């Protein structure tokens, strides 16, 4: 009776960071997710522990959408077990997901002559992330024994670097934007669902 | 606290900011190259200044460590080159005009001009000068073509390089070295690997060593042009003597190419060479960049991206834009691939696709690898893999398979005889030359050599190593060793030796791996799985292993083994036996045109 929310997750003219990542709670709606494999399931839709065919009458508590863009060679770490500048520090996923993780490329709109410098991600954290936790801090990085005096220097350096995005790189280092969606099923009734 | 956190933690700031300001330099030489105008390359200097500025703090800021505290091997590497500072290290004031002589001498090399007589009109080197080098066969001529430019600018140059030796000596004292010959010699010196270790020292030893048994293919060589360069100059040339240093195909002498009108055995019998037969089916500039991957595709190596077929120039641009037409392999980095060349439908084209295919193999492997140690094993590795590639592009099979020739095609040895001895003029007439030169260099920089015998000393190994004589002895005026482009500009010259006996090396096994039977000169490695995998074990180690096992892996030996350029040229050498028996071998240092 209602058009899906599948409009501002998937379609959006600005995506977000991957240090600050955008999460969106879905929830008593008629969703179809036949339309995904209409928009962009170019490069992957792997998923685990659910069936990507004959599952999407099942019905969940709860659906959550997180949106993203980060390097091409980078959607090897968007999974559970893996290790790496992104997986580490940005974004991790529990041992048991449960949901779809849709990735293409988006080379036309998030490429410049100068490069799109609005794109930035941690590189160097004191410890590692938990799962489903998001971190927005600008704090100078302690590599040595001196206190910095929250000043760079040596041995102090700014925590997050950019992501130069031109139109001219490999199929390496062109931009991709992720869509992680997450299944919930707990002690509740299950109103979202199709 | 531990040196081990904050070493690691830098380099992972260098190694990210780093690509960012190399692809904006290498971006703008490309938008140069392709389009010259004044605005352009007024955008060129800050992208070159941005990464010379930013490179100098890094150095300081990464030799406030110290080496001992490492104990990984990967990780230890990439500080070391960091940390060579040059002449920074010394005080501004005493090395500020070290930079002032050197540019200064590479001015005065390009402004050169050599008249004629009665001063009719002036020449220049290129194209008119060299034009005229060799094309013709007037000794007179040849005399007054020599001495003209050795006296123009070698007169000039030699207060400009005593001052260019004493001042920058001591810069080699200043980085912890003997001499600045050693300095030049420490790409080839690896310390702390077992079983692995090379010193500069050792590098004049084999060096010593294999050229000791490339002297027999020399001495028959010699015997041979001298022979038949008898017949065009009859009066100045003796049965037994040293040929003249100005009957050689070039104004130094470097590659014997210009010779071989003058010297080919059969001239009934025309080399085998396709550019009618290609110039029928209307072949365009495309189709040739094409067959170059189905050589490489068939060998197992990977596929090309689609940035190649775009971004890149491969045909001359048909406009009113100024460009450099000469072939080159760029590497922008960050995944971007390209190949600009002046392409036009000719054999020589064929081939020289192929060579500046292999550069971009090699990019395309290690690429994974940290920004320092991307890179080929050691300075001779990136022009040996490219070469090996042309020689199965040009055998009389690998053509019949593609179509460019008849199925029915007899193969006569006198062609093959005829086609080995160009080869010889041009990659065995040259390692001599490169050897003398740089044995000379090595000595002078080191201090054996005193100051009144500079160029006596040149030429006393002259004729013992290469055999030439100057035809009028010169004393203190003349520096010979001035009018070469790598002598006047600051460069190496050994690059030139490695290359040529390690890609002989490279032949061999990619062959035997291969199951070809027979000589090794027409070997073809197309089809070939078991060889094109092979290849890629060395391709992917780039600069993260030493140069000695990257060789280990590939032909099965740590060192460098001169055999396989003497199986290249076996049925050459049963040749020389035959046509040089009523001959006199070798030559005698004493004869000179001295009276
Ligand atoms: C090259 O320069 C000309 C004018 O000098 C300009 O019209 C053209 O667009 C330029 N091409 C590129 C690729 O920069
Ligand atoms: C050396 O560095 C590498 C980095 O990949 C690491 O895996 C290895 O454990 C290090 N070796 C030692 C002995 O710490
Ligand atoms: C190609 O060669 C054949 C040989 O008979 C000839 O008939 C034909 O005209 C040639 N094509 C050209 C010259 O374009
Ligand atoms: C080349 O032709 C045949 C090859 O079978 C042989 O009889 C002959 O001796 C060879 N050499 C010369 C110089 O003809
Ligand atoms: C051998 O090479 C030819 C020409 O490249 C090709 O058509 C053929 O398929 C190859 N054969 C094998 C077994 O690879
Ligand atoms: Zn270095």
């Amino acid at each position: 009776t209602n058009l899906c929310p599948f409009d501002e997750v998937f379609n959006a003219t600005r995506f977000a960071s991957v240090y600050a990542w955008n999460r969106k709670r879905i929830s008593n709606c008629v969703a179809d997710y036949s339309v995904l494999y209409n928009f962009a399931p170019f490069f992957a839709f792997k998923c685990y522990g659910v069936s990507p065919t004959k599952l999407n009458d099942l019905c969940f508590t709860n659906v959550y959408a997180d949106s993203f863009v980060i390097r091409g060679n980078e959607v090897s770490q968007i999974a559970p077990g893996q290790t790496g500048n992104i997986a580490d520090y940005n974004y991790k996923l529990p041992d048991d997901f449960t949901g779809c993780v849709i990735a293409w490329n988006s080379n036309k709109l998030d490429s410049k002559v100068g490069g799109n410098y609005n794109y930035r991600y941690r590189l160097f954290r004191k410890s590692n992330l938990k799962p489903f936790e998001r971190d927005i801090s600008t704090e100078i990085y302690q590599a040595g024994n001196k206190p910095c005096n929250g000043v760079a220097g040596v041995n102090c350096y700014f925590p997050l670097q950019s992501y130069g995005f031109r139109p001219t790189y490999g199929v390496g280092h062109q931009p991709y934007r992720v869509v992680v969606l997450s299944f919930e099923l707990l002690h509740a009734p299950a109103t979202v669902c199709g | 606290s531990t040196t081990e956190e904050q070493a690691k933690t830098f380099l992972e700031k260098f190694n990210h900011e780093a690509e960012d300001l190399s692809y904006q330099s290498s971006l703008a030489s490309w938008n140069y190259n392709t389009n010259i105008t004044d605005e352009n390359v007024q955008k060129m200097n800050e992208a070159r200044a941005k990464w010379s500025a930013f490179y100098e703090e890094q150095s300081r800021m990464a030799k406030t460590y110290s080496l001992e505290e490492i104990q990984n091997l990967t990780l230890k590497r990439q500080l070391k080159a960091l940390q060579q500072s040059g002449t920074s290290v010394l005080s501004a004031e005493k090395s500020k005009r070290l930079n002032t002589i050197l540019n200064t001498m590479s001015t005065i090399y390009s402004t050169g001009k050599v008249l004629d007589p009665n001063t009719q009109e002036c020449l220049a080197l290129e194209p008119g000068l060299d034009d005229i080098m060799e094309n013709s066969r007037d000794y007179n001529r040849r005399l007054w073509a020599w001495e003209g430019w050795r006296a123009e600018v070698g007169k000039q140059l030699r207060p400009l390089y005593e001052e260019y030796v004493v001042l920058e000596n001591e810069m080699a004292r200043a980085n912890n070295y003997e001499d600045y010959g050693d300095y030049w010699r420490g790409d080839y010196e690896v310390t702390e690997a077992g079983d692995y270790d090379y010193s500069r020292d050792q590098l004049m030893k084999d060096v010593e060593n294999t050229f000791a048994e490339i002297k027999p293919l020399y001495e028959q060589l010699h015997a041979y042009v001298r022979a038949k360069l008898m017949d065009t100059y009859p009066s100045y040339i003796s049965p037994t003597g040293c040929l003249p240093a100005h009957l050689l195909g070039d104004m130094w002498g470097r590659f014997w190419t210009n010779l071989y009108s003058l010297t080919v055995p059969f001239k009934h019998k025309p080399s085998i060479d396709v550019t009618e037969k290609m110039k029928n089916q209307s072949w365009d500039a495309e189709r040739i960049f094409k067959e170059a991957e189905k050589f490489f595709v068939s060998i197992s190596l990977p596929h090309m991206t689609q940035g190649f077929w775009d971004n890149s120039m491969l045909t001359e641009p048909g406009d009113g834009r100024k460009v450099v037409c000469h072939p080159t392999a760029w590497d922008l980095g960050k995944g971007d691939f390209r190949i600009k060349m002046c392409t036009k439908v000719t054999m020589d084209d064929f081939l020289t696709a192929h060579h500046e295919m292999g550069h971009i193999q090699y990019d395309m492997a290690y690429a994974a690898q940290p920004y320092l140690l991307r890179d080929g094993a050691n300075e001779g590795f990136h022009e040996a893999v490219g070469e090996i590639m042309s020689l199965s592009a040009a055998t009389p099979h690998y053509l019949k398979a593609l179509g460019l020739l008849e199925p029915d095609f007899y193969e006569d040895n006198e062609t093959e005889i005829n086609f080995l001895l160009k080869q010889a003029l041009t990659i065995v007439g040259t390692l001599p030359f490169t050897y003398m030169l740089e044995k000379w260099r090595w000595m002078v920089f080191k201090g054996e050599i005193p100051k009144e015998q500079w160029m006596e000393k040149w030429w006393e190994m002259k004729r013992e190593i290469v055999g030439v004589v100057e035809p009028l002895p010169h004393d203190e005026t003349y520096c010979d060793p001035a009018c070469l482009f790598h002598v006047a500009e600051d460069y190496s010259f050994i690059r030139y030796y490695t290359r040529t006996i390690y890609q002989f090396q490279f032949h061999e096994a990619l062959c035997k791996t291969a199951n070809h039977e027979g000589a090794l000169f027409k070997c073809d490695i197309s089809n070939s799985t078991e060889a094109g995998q092979r290849l890629l074990q060395m391709l992917s180690l780039g600069k993260s292993e030493p140069w000695t096992l990257a060789l280990e892996s590939i032909v099965g030996i740590k060192t460098m083994d001169v055999k396989p350029l003497l199986n290249y040229f076996e049925p050459l050498f049963t040749w020389l036996k035959e046509q040089n028996r009523n001959s006199f071998v070798g030559w005698s240092t004493e004869w000179t045109p001295y009276s």
